[PDB]
RNA sequence: AGGGUGAAAAGAACCCCCAUCGGGGAGUGAAAUAGAACAUGAAACCGUAAGCUCUCAAGCAGUGGGAGGGGGACCAGACC
RNA sequence: GACAACUCUCUCUAAGGAACUCGGCAAAAUAGCCCCGUAACUUCGGGAGAAGGGGUGCCCCCUCACAAAGGGGGUCGAAGU
RNA sequence: UCGGAGAGAGGCUCGGUGAAAUAGACAUGUCUGUGAAGAUGCGGACUACCUGCACCUGGACAGAAAGACCCUAUGAAGCU
RNA sequence: UUCACAUCGACGGGAAGGUUUGGCACCUCGAUGUCGGCUCUUCGCCACCUGGGGCUGUAGUAUGUUCCAAGGGUUGGGCUG
RNA sequence: CAUUGAGAGGACCUUUCCCUAGUACGAGAGGACCGGGAAGGACGCACCUCUGGUGUACCAGUUAUCGUGCCCACGGUAAACGCUGGGUAGCCAAGUGCGGAGCGGAUAACUGCUGAAAGCAUCUAAGUAGUAAGCCCACCCCAAGAUGAGUGCUCUCCUA
RNA sequence: GAAGGUCACGGCGAGACGAGCCGUUUAUCAUUACGAUAGGUGUCAAGUGGAAGUGCAGUGAUGUAUGCAGCUGAGGCAUCCUAACAGACCCACAGACUUGAAC
């Protein structure tokens, strides 16, 4: 609508950069779930019979 | 939030909503998992179930009103004898639910829906 | 429900057939005036051979409402047409017999109009 | 107040110890009832005709909208768990139509119809 | 007194028993404390029956509920109007120093907040099993807390 | 609008990561902190690292007085 | 996905009803065919598609069809262009 | 007249691509008074943690427009 | 009636406030959009109503004038922009 | 986690009728002050179990047309659910319920007592007592981010 | 590296985004510590409504009996069969000087 007299652009402008720290892997623990060598980050499918999987044994 | 609300409306109108459920649904007990948001698999899910608890009463009341969702023939006597009555013990829980790795260039939801 | 500007189709042989409000008489503003409630309207059609002639300034009392009326015993009083018996400053009608039932809701306030009609609801 | 979620629905359960006559009479039954009328009260009751639109709740039940063609067109509900109330008695034998809406018999208002 | 909660419960062990949600503290009115048995009831033995209490619950919320719903007094058309009635009503000056006038009328948001209803008689009471009846009002949706305090008629 | 890497291009085989775009090495050259956006390549603008100041303090905010702190001093001498 | 204020395009809305407003703007409503009927005025060509009303659904029968329509009878829903 | 509710396209959040009017410089609170005399930046005083999002939107005589109003300059362009 | 000041008050005078009618035209024609209505208010006072008081050619019920006080409240329409 | 609490805001408007005395008062007519009770308007908030509204995600009737092979039984589409009707939950209202208070501290205008200077008299100049919806307080929301960063209860850590 | 907080998951008569409230498959430890927050299911209530099929009467339309049957969204009770995963991280180790009252 109106107009932006005076334009600071330093300072101003670099504080409104802290909301958007760095968001680490946005999501809970999810650690390793145990014989996984290592899995994704975020939970994933659990270990049983082969399930999600596109071919059997 | 809507005091007292379930079963999302999606971004699309009412009619739109009770025509792409259709395709989840047969898709589901035709193949057996289908890939969609979260919303759409708590949708879904519902929409679902209360299709197969139809056919656990068998009879022709339940087909009737049946068809008017499914249109697929194939898939409709399915449910009539099929894994409806492998169910047969168990009072509920006839969908799984289980989410997954974000989108591919998108952030989120996604999840795989299969029979448990 | 009677707010201004109303056709009050009335219940008497005062002369009048329908009138419409022109102002609920109460307090400092008047939004809505209910059954029991007095009210100054003007008449718009009567009967050539009477006491009243048509575009007056009289004011009456409300018998009817289109309005779903309730009161202490929990019960709902209501009606098809709203309509009105015309009333003289003293309080009495101009009117002799009434017509179109009456509501109780006027025995707290007019008792001969109540007396005289002929059903009371 | 005893544990077993009983209580919001006691004061119902209790008040509905009044069976109703009529399983649903859906018709035009015209039935008096009682009406409180007090001022000089004489232990009189009065009534007046009923007909369709017949209605309810889960909770206080509602008669129905007595439309009835007594004098101009008296209406309005009521209700019979009422500290007010008296035995309700038969009319005529139930027809057949609908029970929830009719607008009909208003506008329509006649000998026949 | 298990789930969720777990510091409030042993730091109650100061002879008492059964934690509820939120703990209540109140005033002077001469009672008894925490050396005969420490439990009140919920007869009040005092307050005496028949006169009215009071009744402190928690308001609902509207979201960001908007001028014409904290004041309900706006004219304003929609199949033309530009104002579209839903709006403001468009409140201020157009040249003036002023200070934007701030507390007057505006939209905000709606949220859980305290109420009071005050007076409201009573036409039953019963103890034991704990259970009252309010003349209709009760601030707030079945699910509060609410304090139920006696009557500061005073 | 848009100029010139170098004297001659020997203007980059092969090797490693990636989708056999891109980069880093191995080499060539006195130089590629010169290589096809390439010579010398400042300023406006946009960042990292380091020392100091920075939540009870406000007005084109620099200046004069001026403590403390991180370093550099002189085999005190009180300074940058 | 969420889905609040507000804006844009719309539905349904108790009583009363334009009382809003510069102005009933914007809406709503009227708006099918046949038949009956239709004022002042008129260079009497018109207004008269004034206004104001009724029926027309479906099936059967009269022809176990003369492409329609009409005339009787019966029947369904609150409503039958 | 007191409008409310609901269904859609935006608004809000996240993912990808990705503008502008404008702007001397900023650590650009209110108020009284004062001031080429209706400034936050003067003086006194009061108040006030630092920093965002969404929304409502009065101040910065905000933005766009060296105004089409008046007058001035023995200007100009048409007409009578 | 009488009686100057319950009320009002001629011939004249001294001030406050400042929204009227003007002058000034001091700051703006590299511009700050005129009036009214609608929406939403803020403050002050010599506040009309409610409250507390004096005088009264104030019997009472109702009024006139004056003092303190605004805490609050302070209308719907016909016609016209 | 529970409170006290420096402060701020909101609420704070008002009428009629009746009892009281239709006495006092007044030739009549007409008709109180003080105090108390009941019943409303406007407005604010909440509740919305009742009366009603929305409900194109509940159900039903049904027009034109297409399709499920067909009859039947259904589904899709039709200016902005095709039109139309009812309705549960929730959300609101013409719905329901309640507070706008009284009682105090201290005062303005005014009414006061006693008694000075002006041995009378006079509200004081010295000492006191009354006094409105203003002010303070009383009711309500926020409130030690009032960094003069409070108070009270309880819990965890004593490897080199 | 505890109390605790946070994140995520399943949800909320609480929300624009955050916050806030309840819960996380022994429905976290003892003593019953009262610990299904949601979807689905079962029952019930409520709202429509007395349909499909079949039999019968009539040329047909239509109607009748079973049918006050069936269907059934957020309401209530009940039921955790599905998803609420075993875990992590963050946050630390009784913790300053002077004086007074106590020891």
């Amino acid at each position: 609508m109106a107009v932006p007299k005076k334009r600071t652009s330093i300072y101003k402008k670099r504080i409104r950069k802290n909301i958007w720290k760095k968001k680490g892997y946005w999501a809970a623990l999810k650690a390793f779930s145990l014989a996984k060598s290592l899995s994704t980050g975020n939970s994933k499918s659990f270990f049983v019979r082969k399930i999600s999987n596109q071919t059997l044994e | 939030m809507r005091h007292g609300r379930k079963v999302p409306k999606l971004n699309r109108p009412p009619d739109q909503r009770r025509a792409l459920l259709r395709g989840l649904t047969t898709q589901l007990l035709k193949h057996g998992r289908i890939k969609t948001t979260k919303a759409r698999a708590r949708a879904v899910r519902k929409y679902v179930d209360k299709m197969i608890t139809m056919a656990k009463d068998g009879s022709l009341h339940k087909r009737r009103q049946a068809l008017g969702f499914i249109y697929e023939k194939q898939i409709v006597h399915a449910l009539f004898a099929e894994v409806p009555d492998r169910y047969g013990e168990r009072n509920g829980g006839y969908t799984r639910i289980i989410r997954t790795l974000p989108r591919r260039g998108d952030n989120a939801p996604m999840a795989y829906i299969e029979l448990v | 429900m009677i707010q201004p500007q109303t056709h009050l189709n009335v219940a008497d042989n005062s002369g009048a057939r329908e009138l419409m409000c022109i102002r609920i008489i109460g307090a400092s503003n008047r939004r809505y005036a209910r059954i029991g409630d007095v009210i100054v309207a003007v008449i718009k059609e009567a009967i050539p051979n009477t006491p009243l002639e048509r575009s007056e300034v009289i004011r009456a009392v409300v018998v009817r409402t289109c309005k779903e009326l309730k009161r202490d015993n929990g019960m709902i009083i209501r009606y098809d047409d709203n309509a009105a018996v015309i009333i003289d400053q003293e309080g009495n009608p101009k009117g002799t017999r009434i017509f179109g039932a009456i509501a109780r809701e006027l025995r707290q306030k007019f008792a001969k109009i109540v007396s005289l009609a002929p059903e009371v609801l | 107040d005893i544990m077993g979620i009983l209580n919001k629905k006691a004061v119902h359960a209790a008040e509905e110890l009044r069976p109703v006559p009529g399983i649903r009479t859906g018709d035009i039954v015209q039935i008096r009832l009682e009406v409180p009328e007090n001022k000089r009260r004489l232990s009189v009751y009065k009534g007046i005709v009923i007909s369709r639109q017949n209605a309810g709740i889960h909770t206080t039940i509602r008669i129905r909208r007595i439309i009835a063609g007594v004098g101009v067109e008296i209406v309005f509900p009521l209700y019979s768990p009422n500290i007010k109330e008296i035995k309700v008695v038969s009319h005529r034998k139930v027809r057949k139509a609908r029970l929830y809406y009719l607008r009909d018999k208003l506008p329509r208002l006649s000998t026949f119809k | 007194r298990d789930r969720k909660l777990t510091k409030p419960e042993m730091g109650h062990l100061e002879k008492s028993g059964i934690i509820p949600l939120r703990h209540l503290q109140e005033f002077r009115l001469q009672s008894i404390d925490g050396f005969e048995v420490t439990q009140k009831l919920d007869f009040g033995e005092l307050f005496k029956e028949g006169d009215l209490v009071d009744v402190s619950g928690t308001t609902i919320g509207k979201g960001f509920q908007g001028g014409i719903k904290r004041h309900n007094f706006k004219r304003g058309q929609m199949t033309h109007g530009s104002k579209s009635h839903r709006q403001l009503g468009s409140i201020g000056a157009g040249t003036t120093p002023g200070r934007v006038y701030k507390g007057k009328k505006m939209p905000g948001r709606m949220g859980g907040t305290k109420r009071k209803i005050r007076k409201l008689k009573i036409v039953k009471i019963d103890d034991q099993l704990n259970i009252i009846m309010i003349k209709g009002a009760l601030p707030g949706k079945p699910g509060n807390l609410l304090r139920i305090a006696p009557a500061k008629i005073v």
